[PDB]
């Protein structure tokens, strides 16, 4: 036959294979440098739209310098410096001998600290482990002309701290130029002598014959050079530590760069190479302005790239290095002047974002900001371009958008801000976590204040291209990024809008939803352009272009299905929402969850707003059944079946969204009731508990399709028993566990309560557990085994509740009165219901014969006394109550059954004490 | 309103609240600020019920607009004009461009 | 590449052709004869759609003409309801079961639009009028008679498509009656 379970289970599994195929696209996105590593010649691939809404950088706010610091500038006698410590959320400024730490977060808190000596440079480093009190979250290093100081930043909470001086050591008159640290707490210094130094500091004395707890070492003074001054070195002008490769770098005042290993334990200082960028450049320009060039700066290239560092020229020309060779050169954009004589003074790079400040007047800098802009790479990884054999051999796949600002006050430092946890995502995969991440903020500190500068996401840049209201720029965007990904971003904007919001019950989960940064006009402009760019699902044939080497039999080419841009955009949104979940285990080998409550709520909010999108977009037309596929004219049946398979696959995706919400919801509920107490106690087998670190969110989604009580049911199994064993209200928690994740549960809790009464006896508590057990049965009527429940009430002797229960359950077997109307042609529904009501009123007759039998058993044993009269009264008074409880019922068949029992007991007196119409 | 909540009659809760807060909306009065904090409680503590009814979605949209209009007049009546502009922009009831 | 105008695309062109001419003309009943445009347009889309697949018959909206005459030409749904009563009473729709099922389905989806535009107590007093109620009950009785005449020849999806319609028509008559007795309170 057709089988609707098999069809749904095959649809669900094919939609899981479709999500695996999309999630491995989200994972496999290629490094764009791999194409470019072998280009000799300068790079110039700058993207622009001719329209300002395409800006990949925006200034968010400016904040001016606090008046203490500004009056400090009006009183500066020799020197200023400016600096940034996002590693504590502070700026720093030093004016001669005073150091200021300023809060650029919305507390404004200034902290001033005075020294007895003019400041040379300042830096912030992670302390050596076990070396201070554990409340010392950071160490600040302050150099002067005469000394170097270690201040422990000792914390009272997360935002405020003590500036505790702990150790000092002389400069030896060595002017310190730069200062860099490690996650082991090593501290390096560069000198104007061209040496690199380290600080041996420790909690307790460095050597058993000494009192040294701080000591300075020269790491680049070879033991013969102290006896032969065979030239000076150069001054060193920058130090950088690549943690992720374990490498120190140093830049010298002739552009010479040196590289040192620190070892994979922080174990060493081991020199590897000197690099000579001006010679490396002139070597290329002799194997196919400039005589004034120097390297201004070095910066790190992300660990995941073959490039290791960038070096930057006094021209905006960027030089991308492997440890082996210079491996790419990149020109500035034409926002740097055609005269070739711009005063570029400051240069910064982090993870695919680049800045140059260049002086324009004594009061203004031009800030040119470029971002790596993935459009061709994103497009060609999702959309198979039908334009075969395009000769990509010369195309420079490092596309950048260039942006431009003018800024009053001299730009003195730039950093990236700590608005995201764990690690920054490498630039060519920002798209994979875009919806989980905040925009990438930068902080630009100058001689007047602090400029806050966000890099836009591809969703935020689509929001600006939609607020332009320009139909051509939105059409340009859809064909620049690809219709699959622009559709995925329109779906993201809808999830960020007010109207997508299905609420959670705030009465249990308070407020934590996706911040609604997208207006209704932008969300349904995005929906309108998503509809206009969708297209239909259609079959095609893959044209396998045969190489001309003979007939020997061809393959049979298949027809294959292209789904719509709306389906592929949904599948490219859903795969990103699930990317952090799908491939990961939900439970640590420590016995706790892998995610936090805030993370679970943010995944829950993405999936609920996407569930809302499916039923508001109308991609699944409401009330249509699963389309039953069978096993000029023919090319109608092509779209006729393509549209059936898209509707099937959309239903499969909806079922996976709903079950992904149900799993997140169950792990939220299991988090409240102490997840680890539920996990360690659970009925789950010990060699399953030894492998839950191997069980993924993906594999849990499959686990009930293949009783086999799944791992989720075996945690509900321990939650329900934990609530019971603490006497907690189990029913408040269960209404949630049935709206988010009735009869069958509550029929067990009635049986559980009645098995407490049958264990502990009759008392005001257990006799309430009888009242409660009636009201719970009635609230699930008639969906239970009445006779098995009546024998529990009879075993308790709680008789008075059985008559109402057997009458209500008889009403809910026929809530249309069909058995009350006599028919000369009875329906087989009427015959069935009449037999069911006759079987439920037979439980009242079972009770009445039980009570009469107990009376007769006791009277056959009291064979020599008097006092049994009260037992005789109370037994007949309970029988009269059970009679009156049925005489109130309008069901004639209950009446004719009680009348038949009164007559068979010979109790003909009682018919004179009754008046209901059926008696006649 | 607390009595209409005790019987879960959420259409009437939104009907009363919108009717009394609209007449009070711009007023510098104790009843306006008391009813506005009560409305911020009816938001936090009941919105998951107040949005799930098959009637009154427009009465909830109005409640979710009035609880932003009170926040706009809060800032206007306290000279916070840049924050007030940002409240009425993100209310979508006015045009920002032609 | 013999460009396939879809059953959507034929309706999309025809709706645009009717609405954009109606917008300069209405209420000129000489140059925009609404009852004739309905009675011929619905008959031409019936004749075109009859020979199509049971999923080309799922590009077709029931309110394909009836929304656009309100949405663009600003013809009232009350005025459209009696132009469709006139179409069903006067026209050749009484000659074939499949055509009478089609136009009676469009009429009840037009009444489903009207039930989403009714606001006032006065409108609830028109929709509960004996003449509207008795037309709805005649239309349901007619459709329900012809449906059970054809429940032996129709296929098991198109049968369900009509059973899902009957439960709407029974609800529409229930709304004309609830709007009648919400008048005594």
């Amino acid at each position: 036959p057709f089988n609707k379970e098999e069809d749904l289970k095959k649809i669900f599994l094919n939609s899981i294979e479709s999500i695996d195929s999309s999630i491995d696209k989200v994972a496999t996105i290629p490094d764009p440098t791999l194409k470019v590593l072998y280009k000799r010649d300068p790079g110039f691939n700058y993207f622009d739209g001719g329209s300002y809404f395409w800006s990949t950088l925006v200034i968010e706010k400016h904040i001016e310098l606090p008046q203490e610091i500004t009056n400090g500038y009006l009183s500066t006698s020799t020197k200023s410096l400016l600096g940034l410590f996002p590693e504590i959320g502070r700026a720093w400024i030093s004016i001669d001998q005073t150091l200021y730490l300023w809060d650029y977060r919305d507390s404004g808190e200034l902290i001033s600290h005075n020294l007895s000596q003019i400041i040379t440079n300042c830096a912030l480093i992670q302390p050596k482990k076990n070396t201070f009190k554990d409340a010392v979250k950071k160490v600040m290093v302050v150099c002067t002309h005469v000394e170097i100081f270690l201040f422990a930043l000792c914390y009272s909470n997360e935002t405020k701290f003590e500036i505790l001086s702990t150790l000092s050591i002389p400069s030896d008159n060595i002017f310190i130029t730069d200062i860099v640290g490690t996650k082991e707490g090593r501290i390096f210094l560069s000198g104007q002598d061209g040496n690199i130094y380290e600080i041996e500091y420790s909690k307790d004395n460095l050597f058993w014959f000494s009192n040294e707890k701080i000591k300075k070492i020269n790491l680049t003074q070879t033991f013969f050079n102290s006896f032969i001054n065979l030239s000076k070195k150069k001054e060193i002008i920058q130090l950088i530590y690549d943690e992720d490769r374990y490498l120190l770098y140093s830049l010298s005042k002739d552009s010479t760069i040196n590289v040192y290993s620190l070892g994979k334990i922080g174990d060493k200082f081991e020199h590897l190479k000197t690099i000579y960028p001006i010679n490396d450049i002139d070597s290329l320009f002799n194997n196919n302005s400039r005589k004034n060039m120097v390297i201004m700066s070095i910066h790190i290239s992300p660990k995941e790239t073959e490039f290791n560092f960038i070096a930057i020229l006094s021209s905006g020309e960027r030089l991308y290095y492997t440890l082996n060779r210079l491996a790419y050169i990149r020109s500035p954009p034409n926002n740097v002047d055609n005269n070739g004589n711009s005063n570029i003074h400051y240069t910064y790079y982090s993870n695919g974002v680049f800045f140059t400040a260049s002086e324009v007047s004594d009061q203004e800098d031009r800030l040119v900001g470029t971002t790596l802009f993935g459009n061709d790479i994103i497009k060609s990884h999702y959309e198979t371009s039908k334009s075969g054999f395009s000769n990509q051999i010369s195309q420079d796949t490092l596309s950048e958008k260039s942006n431009l600002f003018s800024i009053r006050g001299r730009v003195s430092v730039i950093k990236e801000d700590i608005v995201n946890d764990g690690k920054p995502t490498v630039y060519y995969k920002e798209l994979s976590n875009e919806h989980m991440n905040t925009p990438r903020r930068f902080l630009c500190l100058n001689s007047l204040g602090l400029h806050f500068i966000s890099k836009l996401r591809y969703v935020d840049l689509l929001q600006n291209i939609l607020s332009s209201n320009n139909p051509q720029d939105i059409d340009n965007f859809f064909d620049a990024f690809g219709k699959i990904i622009a559709s995925s971003l329109c779906i993201s904007l809808y999830c960020s809008s007010p109207h997508s919001s299905i609420l959670l019950h705030d009465q249990v989960y308070s407020g934590i939803s996706i911040p609604k940064t997208t207006t209704t006009r932008i969300a349904d402009l995005a929906m309108t352009f998503l509809r206009r760019k969708s297209g239909k699902p259609q079959y095609y044939q893959p044209v396998v272009i045969q190489q001309m080497f003979g007939d020997m039999g061809a393959p049979v080419n298949k027809t294959e299905l292209m789904y719509s841009n709306a389906y592929n955009g949904l599948l490219a949104y859903l795969a990103r929402v699930l990317y952090p979940l799908w491939n990961q285990s939900v439970v640590t080998s420590a016995g706790c969850s892998y995610w936090s409550i805030v993370q679970l709520q943010l995944f829950q909010s993405h999936l609920s707003n996407l569930l809302s999108f499916l039923d508001i977009s109308q991609l699944i037309p409401k009330g249509q059944e699963i389309p039953i596929i069978k096993i000029s004219s023919n090319e109608i049946y092509g779209e006729d079946e393509a549209i059936k398979n898209e509707k099937r696959s959309l239903i499969g995706l909806k079922n996976i969204i709903v079950k992904s919400i149900q799993i997140l919801n169950l792990f939220l509920i299991l988090s409240q009731y102490n997840f680890k107490q539920l996990f360690d106690s659970s009925s789950i087998e010990l060699d399953i508990k030894r492998k839950i670190d191997l069980l993924k969110f993906r594999d849990i989604l499959n686990s009930d399709i293949l009783t086999s009580n799944s791992t989720l049911t075996l945690l509900i199994d321990s939650l329900m028993k934990t609530l019971n064993s603490h006497n907690i209200n189990i029913d408040q928690v269960s209404n949630q566990l049935e709206t988010e994740c009735k009869e069958n549960r509550e029929l067990y809790k009635v049986k559980e309560k009645l098995n407490m009464v049958l264990r502990d006896g009759s008392t005001y508590f257990t006799d309430s557990l009888v009242k409660d057990s009636a009201l719970i049965l009635d609230s699930i009527s008639p969906n239970y085994n009445l006779s098995e429940i009546v024998d529990l009430f009879i075993a308790i002797k709680a008789f008075n509740y059985v008559t109402p229960l057997c009458l209500q359950y008889a009403q809910d077997l026929d809530p249309r009165g069909i058995t009350l109307i006599p028919s000369n042609n009875p329906s087989d529904e009427f015959k069935l219901k009449l037999s069911q009501k006759k079987s439920t009123f037979q439980e009242i007759i079972k009770l009445l014969n039980f009570i009469q039998s107990d009376n007769n058993n006791n009277n056959n044993n009291s064979g020599g006394g008097g006092g049994d009269n009260n037992n005789y009264n109370n037994t007949f008074e309970i029988i009269d109550i059970i009679i009156q409880q049925v005489l109130v019922c309008q069901d004639r068949l209950a009446h004719e059954m009680i009348y038949s029992w009164i007559l068979n007991n010979g109790m003909t007196s009682k018919f004179f004490e009754i008046n209901t119409p059926f008696i006649t | 309103i607390e009595f209409w909540i005790m019987i879960e009659e959420y259409p009437r809760v939104l009907e009363i609240y919108n009717s009394r807060i609209s007449v009070l909306l711009t007023s510098i009065s104790s009843e306006r600020d008391q009813l506005y904090q009560f409305g911020k409680q009816l938001f936090n503590d009941y919105q998951g019920r107040l949005k799930t009814t098959s009637t009154a979605r427009t009465s909830y949209l109005a409640f979710e607009q009035l609880l932003k209009l009170c926040d706009f007049f809060d800032l206007y009546n306290k000279e916070k004009y840049q924050e007030a502009i940002q409240k009425i922009e993100n209310l979508e009831i006015l045009p920002i461009s032609e | 590449d013999g460009l396939k105008i879809s059953v959507g695309g034929v309706i999309e062109s025809l709706v645009s052709k009717i609405s954009n001419i109606g917008y300069d003309f209405y209420p000129n009943e000489i140059t925009f004869p609404v009852e004739f445009i309905i009675n011929y347009g619905e008959r031409a889309i019936f004749n075109f759609s009859r020979n199509k697949s049971e999923a080309e018959k799922k590009e077709i909206s029931p309110n394909w003409l009836t929304s656009s005459l309100h949405d663009h030409v600003k013809i009232d749904y009350w005025i459209l309801v009696d132009y469709y009563n006139n179409t069903i009473e006067k026209g050749s729709w009484k000659e074939e079961d499949e055509s009478l099922i089609y136009i009676t389905s469009v009429y009840f989806y037009l009444v489903e639009s009207l039930i989403n535009t009714i606001q006032t107590a006065t409108e609830r007093r028109l929709f509960s009028s004996k003449q509207i109620l008795q037309s709805l009950e005649n239309r349901e009785s007619t459709f329900k008679s012809i449906f059970n005449r054809q429940r032996s020849s129709l296929n098991q999806e198109t049968i369900k498509k009509l059973e899902q319609l009957l439960i709407k028509f029974e609800k529409i008559i229930s709304i004309s009656k609830s709007f009648k007795d919400f008048r005594g309170y």
